[PDB]
């Protein structure tokens, strides 16, 4: 394959800023936060 | 799909005297930073064998004679000096994306 | 006859966290935290890596009569061991 | 809900509304529907958008973790090395988590007051001429058409010619 | 206070409330005294107790600092190990006082919101009937037994019947 | 603008107040003018210098690069501390950063508040006497001297006896 990040246990194909995969990667590529769930909300709460 | 055309169709240089060879692309083979294209040898009789990957690095084994550069969509290959064991036929191959494709060849004469 | 004011409302159920309660739902949120890999190990810009099997630094740089795949090696991106 | 818009006076949204955040009601002589605001609904869009970027690009600059080996005689080193670079990821990640938390509080609060704000100008230009029923609900006095809601909705209320009708509408239920 | 509900419309606290924290004051034909609203008080108690448990649950993960020691012949590590370690931990003692300064602002403008909030309903159920006085006192005009006030405590005043005697009391002081 | 007070109910500043930060406009038969009340702008100026000097106070402590060398042998040392001093200097640029842009946004809204407020308790003074206009105006009954105009700005505004004129001037224009 051709990926632009690499990582010890795999490779990266997205543009998001985050990831929790391993700290050690190689390549411009999201940085790593050891984190399960990190989501932003661009909405109002809903009732229903 | 890009197309390689390649010029002079037959290069003619007596010993010693800097021969050039060029080829150009459709579009741009450049991506990534880099130019992916390679030149190949074939000498007659023989498979062909890699002296320059990437348009600028070349192969171990390969004399320090052949020189290639270029930029783009189009790229040169220098060698200097020139003796008798260097008559073949010359491709310039792009691998930019599938299908790859070949020069249209070049006689050394 | 009557006029009123109102908000936008989905039936969506994503779920978004904050400080205040854990759990509240939001017509829109995104997500931004890659978990996933391909679980390959390929090139990285379009250069081939040094992938050495079983044989290390050491061994390679020394010349191993185990590993002679390794002599004359081109240009990598990076060393696998 | 500090502002209290949502839920407080209205506790029920409108699922119907498709074309933008915030938006009317209408329900008069000329049928019934939903309308939107542009200016309401932009402002929040390019707010939280301009949110979503600051949090990227405030991100930018961060520890990136690379790999050191020592020779198993030097371990007070590869402790060393070893707890500098997992504290500074436990350093990062407390950053990242905070920011999203409070980043999280600040758009449903930055919500509430987009609406919020939204009824207070339309209780501002309708004042005496509509009743407050308790649900964000106004009903006002004179029988108009379907483009005097139009007129509540680019903000646009003349208020004298409308209050001599209600004043009448005023003193007809007194 | 930003909502300005603590001080404001209402600058003095009461200390005979001690069933909870935010409550109304009935002064009716029937007695005197203070009743609490569980709504309220039940929700700010439940948020604070999930901020106070958010403190200490994402401080968890922290810099543990460790002994190492070195042979007085190498002290550029010495040197090394001696800032990095009391460098995380003043990084570490800024994010816990940053924190506990910020969620201190949150929880008194919490509050802020809810009394004013809970005061904010009351006006929009009463509306016509009551007369506002300016520190939260709210003097309606029907003549109701105290079970009218528990229907301003669970939130449910109907509007109508209360209005005709209210008018006619509209009428007389006009 | 979350509380609205800025823009708004009022969007339109006044170049001519330079003696305070907040103050009222009168406009009445003994001319006119600005005048400002210590009592806002005072807490406002104590609030915002009390946070300028937190930022600084808080950032006391922080870390501080110091040279170390090494001798072209050992750079897995010299990495270690080239990642390290620079690494603080990441995480400490960013706590900065951060605090100013969370502070900025409280002084802007900090200040929304104090005007939002100020206009409140004038409408709660003034209440049915005057006309809300929507632009923070007010348009009172009694035709009463410039004594009156200070008694708003005292925030001492005794309803009683004003109510008498005003109600009369409530059933004429009726
Ligand atoms: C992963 O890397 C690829 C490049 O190898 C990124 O490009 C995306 O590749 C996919 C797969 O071919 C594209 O999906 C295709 O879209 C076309 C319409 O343009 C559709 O006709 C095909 O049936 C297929 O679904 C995709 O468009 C292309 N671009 C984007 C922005 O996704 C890809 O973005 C990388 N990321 C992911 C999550 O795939
Ligand atoms: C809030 O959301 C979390 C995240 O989904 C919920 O936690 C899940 O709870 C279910 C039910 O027991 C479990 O099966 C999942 O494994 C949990 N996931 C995680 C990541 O913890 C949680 O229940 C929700 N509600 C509350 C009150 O926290
Ligand atoms: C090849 O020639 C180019 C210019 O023609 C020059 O820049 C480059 O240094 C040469 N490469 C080698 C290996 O001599
Ligand atoms: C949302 O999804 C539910 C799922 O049952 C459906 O009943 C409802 O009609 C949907 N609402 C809209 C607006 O599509
Ligand atoms: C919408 O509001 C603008 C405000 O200037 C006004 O010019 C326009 O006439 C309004 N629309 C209609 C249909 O009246
Ligand atoms: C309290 O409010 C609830 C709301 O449903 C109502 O059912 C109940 O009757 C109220 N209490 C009394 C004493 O009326
Ligand atoms: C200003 O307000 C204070 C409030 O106690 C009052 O004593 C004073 O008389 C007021 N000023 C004037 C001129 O009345």
């Amino acid at each position: 394959c051709n990926t632009k990040c690499q990582t010890p246990m795999g490779a990266i194909n997205s543009s998001m800023p985050f990831h929790n995969i391993h700290p050690l990667t190689i390549g411009e590529c999201p940085k790593y936060v050891k984190s399960n769930r990190l989501v932003l909300a661009t909405g109002l709460r809903n009732s229903p | 799909d890009i197309v390689l055309t390649q010029s002079p169709g037959s290069l003619t240089v007596s010993l010693g005297q800097r021969a050039t060879i060029s080829c150009r692309a459709s579009e741009s083979v450049d991506n990534f930073g880099k130019s992916f294209m390679h030149w190949y040898q074939q000498k007659p009789g023989q498979s062909p064998k890699l002296l320059i990957y990437r348009a600028s690095n070349r192969e171990f084994g390969i004399p320090a004679r052949f020189n290639g550069s270029g930029s783009g969509t189009d790229f040169a290959l220098t060698i200097n000096p020139v003796e008798a064991d260097d008559v073949a036929t010359y491709f310039c191959q792009q691998s930019n994306e599938d299908p790859r494709t070949f020069g249209g060849g070049t006689k050394l004469e | 006859d009557q006029i009123c004011i109102g908000y936008h409302a989905n039936n969506s159920t994503e779920q978004v966290d904050t400080i205040m309660e854990k759990n509240v739902t939001v017509t829109h949120a995104q997500d931004i935290l890659e978990k996933k890999h391909n679980g390959k190990l390929c090139d990285l810009d379009g250069v081939k890596p040094l992938i050495l099997r079983d044989c290390s630094v050491a061994g390679w740089l020394l010349g191993n009569p185990m590993c002679d795949e390794f002599i004359n090696v081109p240009e990598w991106s990076y060393i696998v061991e | 809900g500090l502002f209290g818009a949502i839920a407080g006076f209205i506790e029920g949204g409108w699922q119907g509304m498709v074309d933008g955040w915030y938006g009317y009601h209408h329900s008069n002589e000329q049928g019934s529907g939903y309308a939107a605001d542009k200016e309401s609904t932009q402002k929040a869009i390019d707010g939280v958008t301009n949110k979503v970027n600051s949090i990227i690009d405030k991100m930018n600059t961060q520890f990136e973790a690379v790999g050191r080996e020592f020779n198993n005689l030097e371990r007070r080193i590869e402790n060393l090395n070893k707890k500098m670079e997992d504290g500074f990821l436990d350093v990062w990640t407390y950053n990242a988590e905070l920011l999203v938390l409070m980043e999280n509080e600040r758009t449903l609060d930055f919500h509430d007051s987009n609406v919020k704000n939204l009824y207070d100008k339309v209780r501002l230009q309708l004042r005496d001429n509509a009743k407050e029923l308790g649900n964000g609900c106004f009903e006002f006095y004179h029988k108009c058409d379907n483009e005097c809601m139009e007129s509540v909705r680019n903000g646009t209320y003349d208020y004298p010619q409308y209050s001599e009708e209600a004043r009448l509408k005023r003193e007809e239920i007194s």
